[PDB]
This record gives C-alpha cells, structure tokens and sequence, in this order.
C-alpha cells in the first residue's frame, strides 16, 4: 500500500527512564527485570532441529566405553543430556542478558561434565552476568579438578569475602601460556556499554561475536589433554580426558552455537526502547549446568532466526510499554507539580502513585509499601512538566 | 435465546481484534 | 489391603440369607501355621457339610486370621431366582421413560418393542445391540445398587454425590422396573424369549447410562449425564456425531499462552511463545447453527454450560469442553445394520467435470512417492524381495481374518479365519498356487466386515483371500522401513517402538503462520482413491521393474501389480435378510496390508496438489506435513500477521478446490488448535479422547470372563488419565463378579487381592492404581512361584494337529523351499516354532486358558504348593530390599503441565519431574538379534521366548533362530560372533521391562533420565556386574515413585549393597521364571 | 569366499572384544553378509562404466 | 553437615570400586556415618580437655 | 586431599572450640598418662575427616 | 588426533575438500604424499579405437597405492594419541589391523 500525506500518525513516547530505577528501587526493578526476562522468553526461537539424543548418547557411550545398561543409572557424564533442558537454557541465557538479570547455577561435583561446560559458559557469557557465590563455586571446583591437578599443584586455599574469583587469583599463579591466556580473557571479559539508536546497550567484546573465543578455549583444553597427571590415577586421567574430547568432538557445533547466541542476541537487541543497565537484582534464575551440556551436545545443522513478525511484536509491545511508562508519568507529575504550586497541603500524594502503578499493569499494589511511593514522589518532584501540561496549567 | 445468541456474535467481534484489518478497513 | 473387605460386603448384600454361608481359606508359607490353616479349612469344610455355626472356629484360629494371607472366598447359596427384582424394587419409586419413534431416522433404529420389528425369531438377531462381553445386565444392577446401599448413611460432599446418583439410578430403574430384566444364558447372548415383549435397545442403553452415572463427582457431571441418559434412550444415530462434532472448531478459540514442542518421537522442549486466535465470523454461524441443532435436539443445560465460556475463551474453564468431549463417546456404539453402514460409504458422485491437470499430477506424484520408496531395495536386489513368497508365507500371522473356508486336519472340521492355516489346508490338496492370484469380480466378489468406532460412520474391511497378503508384504514392509525415517508419514515415523503421538504442529505456530488440518476418513469411495492411485503405482512398478536384472524379483513386482489390476475392478459381497446383493467398488478401504501406507501417500500426493494451488493467491513456504490415516494437517508460514480474511478466503478456495476434484470435506482452518480422532490440542496444550467404552464392547472377541476384566481395568486406567474418571469400587464388584466361577449350581468361589494383583498370567488389577505391586513377603513370592508351575498349560487341539499329514507336509515343503539335507535336526525345530504361531487361533487359547485357570481353581479349593524353588521376580526384590533406608525429601516444581486432565498426584509427579525423553525397546527391536528377524521376517517372539532362548548352550540358539525363517549362516555368524552376549543385556532390560508394565501405562509417561529423579536414587557404583545395579537403580525409582503416587510426598533412597550380595544375585539372574500378561497391558495410546 | 562367520570369528579374536561395554570396534560387525559385497563390487563397476 | 548419602555418591564414584576384585578400597566405606563424627569430634576434645 | 580447605576449617575448628572450653576451668591442668584408656575408632575420624 | 591437533573449522562451502587443506598442516612424508595422491587422483579422458575413455592412472591398476596406503597406516599406527585416551587409539588402531 501507498498512503497520502492526507494520512496522519502519532509517535510514542520513548524518552528514557526520568526516575533511574535501577539506582535504589530493587524492587521494583527486580519485577521489571523478571517482566522483561518472562517477555524475552516468549520470543526467543525454538530449536527446531537437533540431532536424535539417542543417536548421540550411544555414540557418546562407545567414546566414553561404558558398562552396559548404565544408561538408566547415569553415570554422572550422561545425566541430564536430555531436551527440554538444551531449550531450556538456549531460552534463560537470551532473555537474560536481555533483561539484564542475574542467574544462579545448581549443579554436581561428582558430573565433571558439568565443570567442563562450565568454561563454554564462562567464555561466551561475561562472568558479571552471573551471580558471584555460583561462578565462584564453579570456578573453584574446575581449578580443583581440572587445571591445578593437570600440573601438578595443590589444591587450593580460597577465601570466601575474598575481592577476587578463583580464575583471577589462578590466572596468575600456574605456569602455561594458552590456559593462562584463556583465564586472562575470562576475567577480563565484561560487557561495553554503549549508546546506540538513543537506547544503552551492554554489548559483547566483537571476539566472542565472530567465534574465535572457543579456539582459545581448545587450545587450553587440548594442552590439558597433552599433559600428564602425575599425581592421580589412571582411571581420573581416563575419566576427565574423555570428558573433554566428548566437547573437542563437538567444537565446529559449538564454534556455530556462540556465534548463533551472539547474533540472535543482538538482533533481539535492536527492539529494545528503554536502556538496559548492568545492575544487579534480588531474585534469580536457576541453571543447571546439564542443561547447558545437553545444548552444547544436541545441537547441529540447525539454524533458527527470529520471525520478524515476532520482531515486530516484542519491538511494539516494548514500545507501548514504555510509552504508557512515560505517559503515566507525565500524568503524575503534573498533578504533583499543580498540588505544589497551588499550596494544598492536607493532601496525601499516595493515591496518585497507587493509580500511577495500577495502571502499569504489572505490580501488586495491595503489598507494596508507603515509603517507595513517597521516594517516588520525591524524585518526581525534580522533573520538568512536559509542554502540554505545563502551558494548559499555567 | 437469540437475545444471548447475538449478544455472542457481537462481543465476538470486539473482543479478538485484529490490527492490520483496522488499518486496511481504515483506508479502505 | 481394602479390597477383601468390600469383596465381604458384597457377598453378605447380594445374598443376604441364612442358608448364605461365607468360607475364607488362608495360606501361610511357615510349615506348622499353614497346617493349622489346613486344619481351619478341613474343619470348615465338614462344619458347612453338617449346618453347624461357623463362628466358633474363627477365634480359635485367631493368628491365621491376623498373619496369614487370605486366598479366596466360597459361597454356598442356592438358585433362589429372581432376588435382583425382590431387591430392585424400592430403587425404582420415579417415573419410567417413554420411547419416541420420530427421533431417528430409520424404523428399526428406534427403542421400540422387538415384536413391532421382529414377530419371528427366525430373522430375530440380537446383534443390533449386542453388548458383546461376559458381564450381565444384572451384575451392572447388583453392584450400582451395592453401592447405594452401603454409601447410604455418609455425610459429606459423598453424600451430595450419592444423591445425584441415587437420583439417576431412580430414573434408570423406574424404566427398568416397567417391564423387566432380560436374563443372560450362559453365553451372555440375550435371547428372542425375553427380548420379545421388551425394547430392542434397552440393553446398551442400560449400561451405558449405569457407567455413565457411576462417573458422576460434580454437578455438570449430574446435569450432563441426566441430559444424554434421557435423550440416548431414543436417540442413537445422531447424538454423539452432535456434541463431538463442534470441538474441531472451538480449538481455534484459546489463546496460546506457554507451548510443547516435539523433537523425536517423545522429546518435548517447551516454550513460553504466545499465540492469539485469528477466528472469522463465519465459523461462528456454523457453530451457531450446530447448537440450535443441539437445542433443537432436547439438549438445555450442555449448551449453556459451551455459551458462558465463550464470554472470557480462557484455557482455566476450558477442561470441561474436553470433559464433555469424553461424555460424548461413554453412551455406547451405533451398531446398525452391514447394508446401512455400507451405504455410509457406498454413495459415490463421480463425474466428468473434475481437472485433468490435478489427477494426472496426483498419479505422478504417487508414482513418484513409491520410486523414493523402492529405489535402493529393488536395484541392490534384497533377498526379501526376490523369495518374498516365502517371506509372507512366515508372516502370515501378522494378517487380517480372512473368511471362513472348511478345513480338515486328518479328523477334524475347522472354520478358521487365519490364512496361515488356509495355506497349511491348500498345499495338502492341490489348491495351493500364490502366483495365480484369484480374480474379483461377478463370479467371485469380496467379503465385509465392520471397522466401527461410536460418534462417527462406519468404515469397511475387505477380508481377502491369502494371496493379496504374499503379493503386498515384502514390498510393503521396504515402504514402511523407509518411512521410519521420512517424518512426513505419521503413522510411521518413529525409532522402531513409538510414534510421534504428541505431534508436529506447536514448531511453527506463530502470529503469522496458519494451520489447516482436516478429517479424511470418509475419503474411501471417493474418484481420487480408484483408477488414479492405482494406475500411479502400476507407473512405479514399470518402472521397478526396468529397475532390476532378477527375474524372481520382475515376477514378483508383476504379481503385486496384477493384485492392483484385480483391485481395480471388485465387487463385494452384502446381504440384507435373505438375499444377496453385490455392487462395484473398485477404491480403497482397509483390511489389507497395503491400504495404511498408501492412502497415507496418497493423501500426502493429494495434500500437495491442492497446497500448490493457494499459492495462486498467497505466498507462503510449506513448512510441514503429516498424514495419517483417517486425518491430516498442514502447517503454513506468511509474509505476513494473519486476518479473518484471509481464514476464510483460503478456507472457501481449500473447499471449491477439493470440489474440482470431486471430493467432500468440512474444512478446517486454524491458528492454535487442532482436532483429530486420537487426540488434539489447544492453547499449546495436548488433551485426549476418552472415548473407551468399559461395560459395552464394539464387536465380540474371544477372551475369558477372566481377561476381560483385565481388559476393562486397562481401560479404566486409561480413560482416568485421559480425565474421564469412573468410581473405582463399582469397578472392583465387576471385577469380582467377572472372576467368580461357578463350581456347582450354589457353589461360587471369589479370589482376592492377593491372587489378582500379582505379576503372572492371571493380573488383572491392582491394589492401589497407577502402582504394581510386588513382594517383599514370603507369602507372595510363595504365590508366584506356584502360579509360573502352572501358567505354562497345554492345548489337545494343536496336539492333535501337528500330529497329522498335512501339517507334516507343511514343514517339510517350508524346508525344502528354504534348506535342506537336515530333515530331523532343524525341521523339528520348525515344527515347534509353527507352534509358535497356531497359538493366534482362538480356541487353542481357550482351551489353554481355561486349563490355566481350571488347575488354579482346583488350587484355590483346596490348600496351596509349594512350586519347588523356581527362580522368580519377588525372590530377587526379597534380597535388595534389607539394604535401603528411607529418608523424607522435599522436591521443588520446575516442569510444565501439559495434561491437566490426569488426577492431581500424576500430575504433581510430572509438575516435579520430567515427562519421558526416550522410548527402550520393549521388543528389544534395535537388538542385534531382533534386526535379524525384522530382516527376514516380522515375527514378534515374545520377550519370555528370548529371555530363555539366550539361557542356553551355543548350540540350539541356531535351531531356535533358523526355525523363524533365518537362514543358516547368519546364524552361526552370530554364534561365532559373541553378539549374544552384547545382547543379553538389552534383552533382559526388554524383559524386565515387560514384567513390570514400565512401556506399559502409567510409567510410559515418566523421566527416569532425570538429573532431579536420580539425585534421590543414591546407590553407588560398584561396576562389572551391570545387571545388578541396572536393576537395584531401576527398583529404587520404583520404591521413590510408588511412594510418590500413593502418598504424594518424596523420599530419598541410599543402598550400600555389598558385593557378596552382588554375586549372589548375579548369578539368580539368567534364570529367571515370570511372566506378565498380555490381557494386562494399559497402552495409553489406542 | 571365506566362510562369514570363521573370518568373523578370526575378527573377534583379533579386536578382543568384551560383553560388559559398549565397544565401538562391535559396529564394524554391522553388515558383513554376503549379496551386498558383491553388491558394492557390482555398484562400483556398473557406475564407473556408466 | 554433608549428607552421608551423597558423600558416598562421591567418594564411590571417584575410587572406581570394582564388584569382581576382592579390594582394599572397599574398606574405606566402613562406618562413616553420622552420630560418629559427633562422638569422634565430642571424644577428642572432652578427652584433651580433661 | 580434595577436603583441603574443609580440613584446614576441622582443625581451626577444633582448636577454637578446645582453647576456648580451656578457659572455663580453675584446676591446674597436667599433661600425664592415665590408666584408663578412651576407645577410638579411626572411622569415627574419617568420618569428621 | 593421531598427529595432535585440533578437530577443524570447516566451512560448508570451502572450495577445497578437508584433505586439499589437510594435506599442508601435517608434516609426514607417507600421510602427505597419500593425500597429495588422493586429491590429485582423476580419470584420464584418453580416445581408444574410437571412444573417449574415462581411465585410470595406472598406478591403481597396477597395485601400488596400497603400499603409500599402508605406510600412512603404519606411520599412524605407531604414533601416541597424546589428546586421546589410549582405549581410543586402541580401538582405531585395532580397526586398522582388521583391514
């Protein structure tokens, strides 16, 4: 269709936070964080194609040369491999680091496995994302198990009010170049910030984007592999070695993975209104690290894209969310304003925000405090009335 | 029983609105 | 521990006399107490032969009563004829019911009196309405009247429940009481004698109303089962057609809010994807119109109760519409006449107005369809192709009923319907020649029978000669192992045990995506099933036949194509009365190897030549396709965000381009929802059909009293999980009433609990449902190891002829036509593997199952065996349990609900862990063993008969294996091998798996690959005996989910199983005697 | 040819395999019939001619 | 504490016990229950003490 | 010895506990050998280990 | 894996098949020059009474490829895996010995 310039259309509000919720209203933003995250979710894509996961687990098993009919007892490599956990996470990790929201980890020790995807994750994702006492049990056990056995050292002392995570304080002490550059990454991976279109966004380093990170990651692995293990074993060697090229197997799908996160991440990005600060937030999300195995290992030949009909959904609906976000607020300020400048002062500026929460349609008004409303109000106060309200009440 | 029956068919018709039709019934 | 009680109160209630006597007999596995039982039985025994007071004994004998375990009970009560009506009387104080003849529309179809449609009763047939199952009409009466009686004094909910339902029971027996009860014979048949001043459909009306009202829980059950009980008691044509026809379209009402997916087969992957619902105007006017049919019917309370949840379309109110969905299918079957139900189909409309530029696309893309199909076998040149004769003369047991011909074996007369035997008769006379492949036509037109199925049409079934089988075989089992692998055939696609029974439709549902899905069950007499996808496949077979060098192989492409020919043209066999009519029916229908397979494809071919025509008006990328059987749906993908407009402008070109072709369908477009006879789906959530009749049956088969109890216990379970939940004490006096046998004209016996719930050929039930139970005790493990001495029972008839000459010369032209030169070293052996397969002849069965149960009964008389020490299930659980320890859990809820239907425990399991991920072979098909006979053969042999095969020496493994059709050398390639003992393992999983109904029910539906289940199971790994911990992982999610199920709280589990124990199971294992019956099994998927 | 089941006998002996693992050497095993070696032997001939 | 349970998971799972070989590991399983380390960490110090 | 840091904690732990009951006695305290013996089995200590 | 490298990064359309670019990053004179062979092995479009003819490099015929064959097979044989367990390099090399 071609439209006149007889035709006419109204543009949304899309002026950025006036009140800086994210600067000492956790409450608030940790329901807006899960709002965003529980929306994020909705849009990512299904993963639409995989490779069989009996396909894969015998072939798993004959590489890892297991007890018949372990399968049903899971011996802890294969626990958890499943679907309805690779979506899981292909589905949390998006909408997260979308809605900017912290997510914690429950995992095992005794599933070395789950150590070992643990560095996938840590490499791709930046470890400000997480929550600190789950990476720093993560990292800790990895180092125990992993690295610091593979060379020989002790086991570790760690601290836990310690200012540093287990990978920076062993970045510095083992002795090899690529597993030491691999933890120099890690840690000092973090988010940029940058303002594009009008909207903040926290974006990735342009090395993790065009996958290249994950050969860092092999090459530390491999030198692993290449090592001996003095002290320990045969059977742990064995263990932790075939642990490790089931993931080497699965490189190029990995390689094709990060670089698919990156790319729906940052196109999911592009229909985002309101600035997304790095700010952390009361509640969680929980991750089993076999989730994360099971997307690392089903996982091939299968890509998905957004729709743009989706597109077009969540940048409408997150357009008209902010919107009514800024048009409510003009509401209150301009009553505020006009109960300031005409004196009445046996009013209590309470009902105003409760009717200004209300209609965002997503607290519980009924068990929010009279304090938060106040402070509200309070930061209200010190904002300019827009033009229309201000002309109309002058 | 029609009263209801019709009553049905209208608030079928606001209720499930479609905004691309809006448009084109708009221009059209 | 609750049944036996109820198993007392219903005998003291039915019988109620003086001269009614009540004799327990009890059992205990302790030398000196089970003689003090004996003694009890003695003394009660002479006690009852001497009218002495039995009262005085049971305190004596107190510990036998408190420790030992009950068996049975016995009842001594004389004819005294016609208590029930002595009884009935005070429960029938309403207003009988009054027939209406202008209801349906034929004349016999009313409930009126036989003698108004059959004076005579050499035209008399009580088939019409046949309930055909050993359960009476007064067995329904005796247990809902048990009920009422004993639920008579509660206060509570129970009590406005028991109101209602005593109100509906009035209603029936007010209508019963009016005329009388028809009396069974001792076939369960209903006579003219007592039928002929009665109505004619007073019988499946009666029952079906009694299930129903014993379904009863909630109001809208009360009002929807007054509304159907009082309008099915004229109405029999036209009713369930109504109420379930409506549902197809009220699925593309419910918004997705949060989604299933499938992967393979079983795999889900959920997500939180919202999808609203794009439903035009139009379909509304339908819909309108279909309930001013239903009120128009007699119907008030049902369509308010589908009005008011239009006014909100939510999912939360939505399970009563699939509650109501399952009340259509409970009011029993439409059994009419072969000629009307023939007539259902036999109307044809064909014409010279279709395209040619469709049919001529159709027929090549058959053609195309069958060469993807058929290319690699035919040009590799299988074996199975080129002695494909031999191959369908071994699977002859995986075919139809063909029609019954007279057969003799040396001195007998049979009228077998299986083909095998047909083929054992004609070699022996001549008669036997598969390459001349017998003409139908005038001189010999086919035979019928009835594939019925209620609120919907009758569907027909050829029943062939054993000829078209031979021809259609090899070359349809290449098809379908190739569409194993092809997603597009649904029916078929799987990993060798399972289909894709959750679907493929939630991928791709999004706001700019439709899906148009349509029923094609009528699509039998319709011009695009005759000459067009014949002619397509006769293409194929050309070109086949160009496509090979074998002439063995050239002939038998040209014998299938010469089935095709004669299938072109065929005539069919239907009487009315007394005369004989015969019509032209050159099409499709089923009751043939061939008819699945191909209709699918043809579907599939039709499917894609109309979806090639849409795009005449509209861009979009076909995404997926799935056919299967008696449905169909597409998926397809927009440039754009879908309108009303563009439903209905697609939905009105969908049907003018079927009209082209001259094909009818009530078309089906939707966004959200789907509809389908197995199941369907909205707001991105699977419901059900609970559509299983318990108390009537479609057609009359052949099992005990005994297995149909069992039959109707899976059911039961079965239609619970799918919501339709029926009171499970009524289903117990069923049960008991179904397993009492009479040993005199006043003796009866009744088993009990512990005789009915344990893992033999005699299961039926269980004590607590959703749960096996297994021993722990001596006293079960005591049980099973008698019943496995006497499950294994003989049959004098298959004796008798595999003693005779042609049998004889059967094996003998099977070996010759296979090997030879070893006529007493592997023939015997083929011999008794033909014995393998007469077993599927119905009266060897019966014969065998009634000496099964004959030598239990003359068992549970008198007092009980020991069994000699033979190895069984409960003697290894005996062992792991004194190494646990229980300790209190507490999981948390992180799995979607997806069947919001099943009872609130199930789902609180599913709502805690996950729903299941794999599907283990049963069969153990993938089995190394197995792809060997699923290369040669289709033959199943049952998971007992490989479990104890692989127990033998290395040497009759080869006669065992080459006695099911392998040859030789493969044989001895797997002996020399050692792939037996890569197979052990697999088969014994099999095996367990069987005994323990774990692909079998309630656990198909269960993740014991979880990460959350296996957290609790904490049993460590000891290693090389991988039997053992296979097994103690597997029993110790068993105890975790028994404890789940029947109390709803968790527990956690921890075995520091020493490895002496160890050793000592490892070697009970391969030589295990258990067994689990077929009749038991619980397939949610029917 | 060599009997199909002493060749594959003398393959068992030269992998030494075990009945408690999975054992990847087991999938060589997987199709070591007669009729599809000459089958390849013929498929390969028909198409280079072709 | 740690749950005995999955401490033995762990400990198990990590010294690779083997159920046909007459071990010394297996040994290492003996008593390492709870309400011992209370009587063990309770004795010692009590004893120390007095 | 993958209980390093649980084991520095026992042993911190135990040292705590003991030299803070050492300060609620009064009797001056003598480190001589005793007739009577306190069993120890050495799973009691594996197990705290 | 035998001669301890990584797995590859391939692209779906490389021009070149992963044993033109394999055939550089190993140094072994057997492996390299089967390789060198095997992607430089095509037919010879040659005209014999006649007829064009699709032939061989007469080097197959002839049996000699199989001893550059079994000298990389040897030369991997005797190598370590030292990225891959020993059980691992026994099944292949075990596979290899059947053959």
């Amino acid at each position: 269709r071609n439209l006149p310039s007889t035709a006419r259309y109204i543009r949304p509000n899309l002026l950025q936070d006036r009140l800086n919720l994210h600067d000492n209203f956790e409450s608030l933003w940790d329901t807006i964080t899960t709002s965003n995250y529980i929306l994020a979710r909705s849009v990512v894509p299904d993963l639409k194609e995989l490779v069989s996961t009996e396909a894969q687990i015998q072939k798993m098993s004959q590489d890892l040369q297991l007890e018949a009919l372990t399968i049903q007892s899971e011996t802890q490599f294969l626990t958890g491999i499943n679907s309805q956990a690779a979506n899981d996470c292909f589905k949390t990790l998006i909408a997260a680091m979308l809605s900017q929201r912290t997510m914690s980890l429950d995992f095992v020790t005794t599933n070395y496995m789950s150590l070992i995807s643990g560095m996938w994750l840590l490499t791709v994702v930046p470890n400000d994302m997480f929550i600190r006492e789950s990476l720093v049990a993560c990292q800790l056990a990895i180092i125990n198990t992993i690295i610091y056995p593979a060379f020989g050292m002790q086991r570790m002392h760690y601290r836990n009010g310690d200012p540093q995570t287990p990978f920076q304080i062993a970045e510095q002490q083992i002795q090899n170049f690529q597993v030491a550059n691999w933890l120099h990454f890690v840690n000092n991976n973090q988010f940029r910030q940058v303002v594009i279109d009008g909207v903040l966004n926290q974006v990735l380093n342009d090395n993790i984007r065009n996958g290249h990170v994950v050969n860092q990651l092999m090459e530390a692995l491999m030198q692993l592999s290449r090592q001996q293990f003095p002290t320990m074993p045969v059977d742990y060697k064995r263990s932790i070695q075939r642990g490790i090229l089931l993931l080497s197997n699965r490189l190029g799908q990995l390689v094709d993975l990060t670089r698919l996160l990156a790319y729906n991440y940052e196109t999911l990005m592009a229909c985002i209104t309101m600035n997304m600060q790095h700010v952390q937030t009361l509640t969680t999300e929980k991750l089993q690290l076999t989730s994360v195995t099971s997307l690392c290992m089903l996982i091939g030949n299968a890509t998905v894209i957004p729709s743009p009909q989706t597109l077009f959904h969540y940048y409408n609906v997150n357009v008209n969310f902010h919107s009514n976000y800024n048009e409510r607020i003009n509401d209150a300020v301009a009553i505020i304003t006009a109960a300031n400048r005409l004196n009445l002062y046996q009013k209590k500026m309470k009902s105003i925000v409760e009717d200004f929460l209300k209609r965002l349609q997503i607290f519980d008004i009924s068990r929010v405090p009279d304090d938060q409303m106040y402070r509200l109000r309070d930061r209200l106060r010190l904002l300019p009335v827009e033009i229309r309200r201000l002309d109309i009440f002058n | 029983n029609k009263e209801e029956s019709k009553q049905l068919l209208e608030v079928l018709k606001t209720k499930e609105e479609h905004q691309k039709e809006v448009q084109y019934e708009i221009l059209q | 521990g609750k049944y036996n009680l109820i198993l007392s109160e219903y005998l003291s209630f039915i019988y109620n006399s003086q001269s009614a006597v009540q004799i327990p007999i009890y059992y205990s596995s302790n030398s000196e107490l089970e003689n003090r039982c004996i003694e009890f039985h003695s003394k009660c025994l002479e006690n009852s032969k001497n009218g002495l007071s039995l009262k005085k004994l049971f305190v004596e004998y107190s510990d036998v009563i408190e420790n030992a375990t009950l068996l049975s009970i016995l009842s001594y009560s004389y004819d005294k004829y016609n208590a029930v009506e002595r009884k009935l009387v005070k429960y029938a104080k309403g207003k009988p019911l009054e027939a209406d003849l202008t209801v349906n529309e034929l004349d016999y179809e009313n409930n009126k009196i036989t003698s108004e449609l059959f004076p005579t009763a050499e035209e008399y047939t009580d088939l019409l309405m046949d309930p055909a199952i050993l359960t009476s009409l007064s067995s329904n009466l005796n247990a809902v009247m048990f009920w009422l009686e004993k639920h008579e004094n509660d206060v509570a909910e129970k009590l406005k429940i028991y109101k209602r339902r005593l109100d509906l029971f009035t209603i029936v027996a007010s209508t019963v009481n009016k005329y009388g009860v028809p009396r069974h014979n001792a076939k369960y048949r209903y006579e003219y004698e007592v039928m002929k001043d009665k109505p004619y459909y007073l019988v499946t009306w009666a029952n079906s109303s009694i299930e129903m009202l014993m379904s009863v829980f909630s109001h809208e059950d009360y009002l929807i089962a007054r509304e159907l009980i009082v309008l099915s008691y004229s109405n029999r044509s036209t009713l369930a057609k109504l109420v379930s026809s409506p549902m197809s379209i009220l699925v593309a009402l419910v918004d997705i809010n949060g989604t299933f997916i499938t992967n393979e087969e079983l795999e889900l992957e959920f997500s939180n994807k919202y999808v609203r619902a794009i439903v035009p105007d139009q379909t509304f006017d339908e819909l309108k119109q279909m309930l001013d049919n239903m009120r128009k019917a007699g119907l008030t309370d049902i369509p308010k109760m589908i009005q008011d949840w239009l006014v909100d379309c939510s999912i939360e109110k939505f399970p009563l519409m699939a509650k109501i969905y399952s009340w259509s299918f409970h009011v029993g079957f439409r059994k009419q006449k072969m000629l009307d139900a023939a007539l259902d189909q036999l109307k044809t409309e064909y014409t010279e107005d279709v395209d040619d530029e469709m049919y001529r696309e159709y027929t090549m893309l058959i053609r195309d369809e069958v060469v993807k199909m058929l290319e690699e076998p035919v040009k590799h040149d299988d074996h199975l192709l080129q002695d494909s004769e031999l191959a369908g003369l071994l699977s002859m047991s995986s075919a139809s009923n063909g029609e019954s011909r007279q057969l003799k074996f040396g001195r007998k007369t049979i009228f077998s319907t299986k083909k095998n035997m047909h083929v054992m008769d004609d070699m022996a006379n001549g008669r036997y020649t598969p390459g001349i492949i017998p003409p139908v036509n005038v001189d010999k037109p086919i035979p019928l029978g009835r594939r019925d199925v209620p609120g919907r049409r009758t569907r027909i079934i050829f029943i062939l000669p054993y000829e078209y089988f031979i021809a259609q075989h090899a070359v349809v089992e290449k098809m379908l192992i190739y569409a194993k692998h092809t997603r597009e055939y649904a029916e078929f696609y799987s990993q060798s045990n399972q289909l894709l029974s959750y679907g493929d439709v939630t991928r791709f549902l999004s706001n700019n995506s439709m899906v148009l899905y349509t029923d094609v069950s009528q699509w039998d007499s319709s011009q695009h099933n005759t000459q067009p996808f014949r002619k397509g496949i006769i293409m194929g077979l050309d070109m086949l036949a160009n496509m090979t060098n074998d002439a063995r192989v050239i002939q038998t492409l040209n014998l299938y194509k010469q089935t095709q020919i004669n299938l072109m043209d065929s005539y069919v066999q239907i009487p009315d009365g007394n005369v004989i009519k015969k019509i032209q029916y050159g099409a499709v229908a089923s009751g043939e190897k061939q008819t699945k397979a191909a209709n699918s494809i043809a579907n599939l071919a039709l499917i894609k030549t109309v979806l090639s025509r849409i795009s005449n008006k509209y861009s979009f990328a076909t995404k997926i396709i799935r056919v299967d059987g008696d449905d169909n749906y597409a998926v397809l993908q927009f440039n754009t965000e879908v309108t009303k407009q563009m439903v209905q402008d697609v939905s009105n070109d969908v049907r003018e381009t079927y009209a082209r072709m001259n094909t009818k369908v009530k078309a089906l477009v939707s966004t959200v929802g789907i509809e389908i006879a197995k199941r369907y789906i909205a707001g991105g959530k699977i419901f059900f059909r609970a559509g299983i009749n318990l108390l009537n049956n479609e057609k009359k088969g052949q099992s005990t009293q005994w297995d149909q109890a069992a039959v109707l216990y899976s059911n039961y379970i079965v239609n619970r999980l799918r919501g339709f939940e029926t009171d499970r004490e009524f289903i117990l006096t069923k049960i008991m009433q179904m397993t009492s046998v009479a040993i005199t004209g006043s003796l009866r016996l009744f088993p009990s609990e512990r005789v009915l719930t344990t893992n033999s050929t005699f299961k039926v039930f269980d004590s607590e449902d959703f749960i096996i139970e297994y021993g722990t005790t001596d006293d079960e493990v005591y049980i099973q190891r008698a019943f496995m001495s006497l499950s294994s029972q003989k049959s004098g008839i298959a004796d008798e002829i595999a003693a005779s000459s042609t049998f004889k010369n059967y094996v003998s032209r099977l070996s010759e036509q296979l090997l030879f030169s070893k006529n007493n070293i592997v023939s015997r052996g083929i011999a008794l593997t033909e014995k393998a397969k007469l077993n599927s002849y119905a009266p060897i069965s019966l014969e065998k199952r009634r000496a099964q149960i004959s030598a239990l009964l003359t068992m549970l008389q008198k007092p009980v065996t020991f069994k000699s020490s033979k190895i069984t299930i409960n003697d290894i659980l005996r062992d792991i349990k004194p190494f646990f320890t229980v300790n209190e859990a507490h999981l948390p809820i992180q799995y979607q609900k997806f069947m919001p239907t099943l009872p609130d425990n199930v789902q609180y399991i599913i709502q805690c862990i996950g729903s299941r991920t794999y599907q283990i072979e049963d069969d153990g098909s993938k089995s190394a063993i197995s792809r060997l006979i699923s290369k040669y053969s289709v033959y199943k042999p049952s998971i007992e008969e490989l479990y104890k095969v692989i127990s033998l020496h290395e040497n009759e493994i080869q006669l065992y294996l080459i006695s099911l059709g392998i040859p030789k050398i493969d044989a001895d390639t797997y002996v020399g091998s050692k792939i037996y003992s890569q197979d052990k393992y697999r088969i014994l999983e099999s095996y367990v798996y069987n005994l323990l109904s774990i692909n079998y029910g309630c656990y198909q539906l269960f993740d014991f690959n979880s990460p959350d289940l296996e957290k609790l199971i904490r049993i460590p790994f000891k290693g090389k005996i991988p039997a053992v911990t296979f097994i103690l992982h597997l029993y110790a999610k068993l105890e975790v989910i028994n404890h789940a199920i029947k109390n709803g709280s968790w527990i956690s589990l921890f075995c520091n199983y020493p490895k002496s124990e160890m050793i000592k199971l490892w070697k009970k294992m391969w030589n295990i005697t258990s067994l689990r019956s077929p009749y038991t099994n619980a397939n949610f998927f029917q």
